[PDB]
């Protein structure tokens, strides 16, 4: 949950592997993209509530 | 017997050198842990919610 610790982005997994003398992580991130822009407002008034 | 003044002189001074490329040395891993440190603070809690 905490953010850019495995990866740069959302976190999904990470599969390991050895090295002669060390280990590599492989992670599995998630990433959006293809963005709108909209209009927003914080709240709805309807019969004054 | 100059080369045995010089001799000494040498031996102190290198001596001396040692001693402080040592104590440097254990500065910098000291600095390297901090440094990492803040450096995990600054990704953490800038760019996210903790």
């Amino acid at each position: 949950k905490r953010v850019d610790f495995c990866g740069k982005g959302y976190h999904l997994m990470s599969f390991p592997q050895s090295a002669p003398h060390g280990v590599v992580f492989l992670h599995v991130t998630y990433v959006p993209a293809q963005e709108k822009n909209f209009t927003t407002a914080p709240a709805i008034c309807h019969d004054g509530k | 017997e100059a080369e045995v003044q010089i001799d000494r002189l040498i031996t102190g001074r290198l001596q001396s050198l040692q001693t402080y490329v040592t104590q440097q040395l254990i500065r910098a891993a000291e600095i390297r842990a901090s440094a990492n440190l803040a450096a995990t603070k600054m990704s953490e809690c800038v760019l996210g919610q903790s």
